[PDB]
């Protein structure tokens, strides 16, 4: 139908302003299909 | 230019404590300008884009978060991206966030997208951090390099038809998307008009059509005026910036517009969350949130 959708909500990238961006506290959740 | 060793040395920090600064050579910045303004002004000034890809608010030089919102949404060019604007000014590291990002746009330059902010404007970043960034770590003649390059960003994307994206808002003169394109580049951003207003207009509940914004310049508009626009061009959502939003996005008027704010806990005096919308090839969007502890 070619329309816009909105997915449920994502569990988000939790990170720490004190670690790196290679660390983060949790993996937010991923989209899908 | 090697693009890739650019890309690599901004990459660096990736596993480093906050603070660290990658200062590239000068005239490798200047590269940087030079090619990616060459493809800017290549590509149209109204980016006619498809699915899927991830939406971005403001970064404003806040480079550390920028890469954390990458983590999250997944490398260039695991994911395609389009940026709303505003990538310098208020943050520590415009210059490493611009840097990156048109690193990323010459080396994708069909699956990495970058739209006008108002911050990308030279009487808006003289005052607001991206000039005295420049001089410090530069020099003047750097920052003049920049604002040639920013005047040939494109304003506005269309997404599969269905989503338009800008910074800023609507604007009581758009009627006809062809106004969008017959705007010439490079140009600066006038005080106002047409390209002023989708760098700079805000939505406003309390509004009933169009109505004065109290940033000085510019317009608010209401719920109608957005509803108007959607079934006039057979849009479904107005997807924008240009402001701090708690939770990273908000709807407004029934989900017909969304706003994207990408930087979290802005220049730490807000509580906010960092946001990008995610748009599969089905159009259905979905929020990933990058969220402080
Ligand atoms: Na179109």
């Amino acid at each position: 139908r070619r329309r816009v959708s909105f997915g449920g909500h994502l569990r988000p990238e939790l990170f720490d302003e004190n670690l790196p961006p290679n660390m983060p506290l949790k993996r937010g959740e991923a989209p899908t299909k | 230019l090697n693009i890739d060793s650019i890309i690599q040395r901004l990459l660096e920090v990736r596993g480093s404590k906050p603070g660290k600064n990658v200062q590239l050579q000068e005239n490798e910045i200047r590269g940087l300008c030079l090619k990616s303004r060459e493809i800017f002004l290549s590509q149209p000034i109204l980016l006619e884009l498809e699915a899927p890809l991830k939406i971005c608010g403001d970064i404003h030089g806040q480079y550390y978060d920028l890469l954390r919102l990458f983590e999250y949404g997944g490398f260039p060019p695991e994911s395609n991206y389009l940026f709303l604007g505003d990538y310098v000014d208020r943050g520590k590291q415009s210059l490493e966030t611009i840097c990156l990002l048109l690193a990323y746009k010459i080396k994708y330059p069909e699956n990495f997208f970058l739209l006008r902010g108002n911050h990308e404007c030279a009487s808006i970043n003289r005052i607001y951090g991206f000039y005295d960034e420049c001089k410090r770590r530069y020099n003047i003649k750097l920052w003049k390099t920049f604002t040639d390059c920013f005047n040939c960003l494109p304003i506005a994307a269309i997404v599969d038809e269905k989503i338009f994206c800008c910074h800023g808002g609507l604007s009581p003169d758009l009627q006809s998307m062809e106004q969008i394109r017959r705007i010439m580049r490079p140009t600066d951003v006038p005080d106002q008009g047409l390209l002023c207003d989708l760098l700079w207009s805000d939505p406003d509940k309390d509004v009933l059509g169009w109505g004065e914004n109290d940033r000085g310049v510019s317009f608010t508009f209401g719920a109608e005026v957005v509803a108007k626009f959607l079934h006039k061009h057979d849009l479904d959502l107005i997807c924008r910036a240009h402001q701090v939003v708690e939770d990273g996005y908000e709807f407004f008027a029934k989900r017909q517009l969304v706003t994207l704010f990408s930087a979290p806990n802005y220049c730490g005096e807000f509580d906010n969350a960092g946001a990008m919308m995610s748009v599969d090839e089905t159009l259905m969007c979905s929020f990933q949130i990058l969220k402080p502890a």
